[PDB]
């Protein structure tokens, strides 16, 4: 590889955005760590950017100008800093100096370079380290293509409910299944709160897959919301492709719990609450809830009472929501609920009002009026 | 802090 | 009958300001509290860190006088919680040692525990003081600018008493002058205020960091000094603290007389390039500058790894009259200093190997000095 | 990291 012909020219803002995206899954330990690096490949007039956390494998492509093909492994954080450092150039020229294990970066100006021009030198890994990192983008058992906008909404309603500990293997995954009508269905839970999203997609094949939630948190940052996204499953892997991206990860090989059994059939007590006012009041009563997150709710016909109380000190805040912001049909019911779960759940709702229904001493069910595709359940806390 | 009626799990 | 009515947004803002000096994190510690007192139709809010003493007043409606010592963070949260009420009623129940808040059955209601009345004497401070020997007045806008130019240069370690202070002095023309330094960089800011009396006082910087958040920018500020105390009053605020008893260093002796090398640099471009080259400067903060007739070079280099960033500033953004000079400087000091400049261009002048002087063209009140770092 | 020419201090 020679300096004069081992380079590429790219749009600075574009490669900045793609590096920011790719490094999203990279835990940036130390500049000498190959797992803190990303792999860029020049292939004719395309640049391929790859990153991995050794479970999720990510690949993006952008158009460039080049003369020879080559690969470079470079610390993601430093490379991002370099491109940010040069964001005042519309285009940059990136030169690979294999003799010194360095990327030399200069603005790709439109005409002559002077003696003294701005210049960056970014050290790279050796060519022998690329073999340790590289991944090449299996027999698919089932695939669907859906609108990006819909998939983003489903992710927004599903991802937050999965268990947050990646070592609690099953509950940290998003469960893909099929309902009685053969419609694709997503479920997530941490054991205490749960999201269920039924789609309109009909799938003839068997669907029984558990996908670690991290890829969905990643995806919601990547998807524009315009266009289509192809999703594919194999025996061991999950695959997603859309726009200039390809992403894959491993499935969790386990048995997802029988979520169907905890869905309440008919609930005796039903409330309809104005969403914006609920959000505002929860933010205020939150100032009176301790680290246990225990919020005490009282449902009556005329009002919903929100009580934040500290039993040790006597510090207490009480807020009421009444007509025209609250309707209730049921018995007088007092219950404790995790305010973080409550707030997190209602923050994904987009309707003017929210339905909150429950059987006494049982799971609280949250839903949108006229939406029969989305259900969120929250187990109450012991009142005492 | 009881869990959901999940089998198994709670 | 122990209650008052106030404007919610007003008391929220005044509590937020008052608790700025309250850093304790146990709710059971009286030094985490602030002290409110209802006196006729005024609410007086007092807070202290046991060095700075702060007092503010706002108009209220009440019928009885009382005082309450209450954890400042909880009280702020309570008033924030009720920000959707234009006015609130605050009721003090000594029978429960509780402050109760309501909008002015089944209504929103807050209960805030308070300290015992027996603790109030431990906290209370009276600002009435005739020990002050002389006072001066300065416009808020002017004082805010001076503070902005002086505070960041004081030494950050409060145990280093003198260098952590702002030095009040007077130049040969009898104008009040402020000085601050940490030993490596120094601000010297002359005011427009003419002062007849002798001025030789060292005030801990913390009160000035506090003050810049408090001053609206309209109106006058009264400053008073005594042998032992410093006092400011403006708008509805009174603040006091202790002076540092010591001898401030002879700052006049280090002011450079004539400097051989003078440069004039566009400020916006300098700030922008410093933020970029900062991504190539390590924990030592060592930025290498090369001044030449045609350009200024900014070099961030890590010699171990070879990671390097080089930026140039050239005509018409840079003018230079001097010899070729390469020097090292703490990039954090440099950025901090130029962030307070408000002119289009900045003057950077120096004698080879000596202190760098930063100033605004045609502005002679403000001087900033930065000692270079050793090049090797 | 030389100090300013302060007397006393450096």
């Amino acid at each position: 590889h020679m300096l004069h012909n081992t380079f590429f020219i790219c749009e600075t803002n574009q490669i900045m955005n793609e590096i920011e995206k790719a490094k999203g899954i990279i835990l940036n330990r130390n500049m000498n760590d190959i797992w803190s690096a990303l792999l860029i490949e020049v292939k004719k007039s395309n640049l391929i950017i790859k990153s991995t956390d050794r479970n999720i494998f990510f690949e993006s492509t952008i158009s460039i100008v080049s003369e020879t093909d080559f690969k470079v492994l470079i610390n993601a954080s430093n490379f991002y800093d370099a491109v940010k450092a040069f964001n005042f150039y519309k285009k940059i020229k990136i030169v690979f100096n294999e003799n010194n294990s360095k990327l030399e970066i200069m603005g790709e100006l439109n005409d002559e370079k002077e003696e003294y021009e701005d210049h960056l030198k970014e050290p790279t890994f050796s060519y022998e380290e690329i073999e340790n990192y590289n991944y090449d983008m299996e027999d698919y058992t089932f695939g669907i293509e859906i609108k990006q906008k819909s998939f983003k909404k489903v992710i927004n309603r599903i991802a937050f409910s999965a268990h947050l500990d990646e070592s609690k293997n099953v509950l940290n995954g998003v469960y893909f299944s099929k309902d009685e009508d053969s419609k694709l269905l997503l479920v997530s839970t941490n054991g205490h709160r749960m999201s269920i999203c039924k789609t309109e997609v009909i799938v003839e094949e068997d669907v029984n897959f558990i996908v670690p939630v991290k890829i969905f948190n990643f995806l919601k940052h990547l998807m524009s919301g315009e266009g289509m996204v192809k999703i594919k499953f194999s025996d061991k892997k999950f695959y997603v492709e859309f726009d200039n991206y390809k992403i894959a990860c491993s499935l969790i090989n386990g048995n997802y719990p029988d979520y169907k059994s905890i869905i309440p059939k008919e609930q005796k007590n039903k409330s309809l609450v104005s969403l914006g006012i609920l959000k505002d009041r929860l933010a205020r009563v939150n100032l009176y809830v301790d680290k246990s997150r225990k919020l005490v709710l009282t449902f009556s016909e005329l009002q919903l009472k929100l009580l934040g109380e500290d039993l040790i000190t006597g510090r207490k805040g009480e807020f009421f929501i009444k007509d025209p912001n609250y309707l209730y049909d049921g018995a007088d019911e007092v219950m404790a609920i995790n305010i973080s779960y409550f707030v997190e759940a209602i923050s994904v709702f987009e309707t003017s009002k929210i339905e909150i229904q429950f059987n006494s001493g049982n799971v609280l069910k949250l839903s949108e009026p006229e939406n029969f595709n989305f259900t969120h359940l929250i187990m109450p806390m012991s009142l005492g | 802090v009881p869990t959901l009626p999940l089998v198994p799990x709670g």
